[PDB]
């Protein structure tokens, strides 16, 4: 997982 | 009577359970954030932000909303959209657990989703609501005010009213920051106790540890969902964070499935993090006799689909  | 006029008014007044196989001799105690409408700490910030903009006039019937979420805010906008009567489309990575994206349709969302690999979900969204500016309205859950709030408002009084002011130290991951920002501002500004706020990030992305020790900020993927967005969110109060602690994917894994299995104990992958970090810092002689207060965002089921299981 990453940006938002 | 105390009979709720929709289902977003019954946010909060979540307990407090005393964990038996962390921490040393109980001082580490858990909030359990599952317990809400649509089942995580998020349905908190879906009310007020909802209530806010109905209240500022930017949300009326008519008026459809959008924003972008890696899934618990997503399924709480669309349960108070939907007890509220409004339409609704988010944003979120194709990445997130198959619960989330199932029940978001159930609820009758508009779903849009993103590239994993961008995280991106925030991205187009903003591109969507520029189509038709007074039919859409963004509520920015990583900026809007609303989100800290309500956890000033509720959150934190909850666990000073809970601990009878014994509280000490605050753990919760960090995703938006509304969590560990409203608690601490409510705990140390409103009511005055000088507590120890602790932010967790994963290791595999530590941007607020890296920010904060003016280091190369490198976000990176991790399993940890729903905290580590990669950056620091407008909605983090780093000036009120006393201290932050990062967690790897195995073992928030791990202890989550040990909450289930030794705690009974339905808790998510980030609660397994926060615990943790909690565990680590419950288990130093300089915190070996404060009370510990920890943050568990969601619930198990929400997450059959994921490592977890
Ligand atoms: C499962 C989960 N854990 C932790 C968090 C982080 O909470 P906050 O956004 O208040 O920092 C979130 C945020 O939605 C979440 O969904
Ligand atoms: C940081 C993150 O993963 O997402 C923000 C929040 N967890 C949400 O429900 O969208």
């Amino acid at each position: 997982f990453e940006y938002g | 009577m105390a009979i709720y006029a929709d289902n977003s008014y019954s946010i909060g007044n979540t307990p407090l359970v005393r964990l038996k196989h962390f921490g040393h001799n109980g001082n580490v105690v858990v909030k359990i954030e599952g317990r809400n409408p649509s089942y995580s700490v998020k349905c908190r910030i879906g009310a007020n932000m909802v209530w806010q903009a109905e209240k500022d006039g930017t949300l009326t019937k008519g008026k459809e909303i959008v924003d972008a979420t890696s899934g618990n805010t997503g399924i709480a906008l669309a349960y108070v959209a939907a007890a509220r009567g409004y339409k609704i489309t988010l944003t979120m990575p194709e990445t997130m657990s198959l619960e989330r994206k199932r029940l978001l349709c159930g609820l009758g969302v508009n779903l849009v989703l993103t590239e994993g690999a961008k995280g991106g979900a925030i991205a187009k969204a903003e591109e969507i609501v520029a189509s038709d500016p007074s039919r859409y309205v963004m509520l920015k859950q990583f900026e809007n005010p609303a989100n800290p709030q309500i956890h000033r408002e509720t959150t934190g009084p909850e666990i000073w009213k809970d601990t009878d002011g014994k509280v000490d130290v605050v753990v919760a991951g960090v995703g938006t920051g509304g969590s560990i920002t409203g608690i601490s501002r409510a705990i140390k500004l409103d009511f005055g106790k000088q507590i120890t706020s602790v932010a967790v990030e994963p290791v595999e992305s530590p941007v607020i540890s890296q920010t904060l020790a003016g280091e190369e900020v490198k976000p990176g993927p991790h399993k940890i969902q729903g905290i580590g967005a990669g950056f620091i969110p407008k909605n983090l109060d780093l000036s009120i964070i006393d201290r932050v602690e990062t967690v790897d994917s195995d073992t928030a894994l791990a202890t989550a499935r040990r909450l289930m299995a030794e705690e009974g104990i339905l808790a998510g992958i980030s609660s397994g993090a926060a615990v943790a970090a909690a565990d680590r810092l419950a288990k130093l002689p300089e915190f070996a006799d404060k009370l510990i207060v920890v943050i568990l965002p969601s619930a198990s089921e929400r997450y059959l689909s994921t490592a977890l299981f």
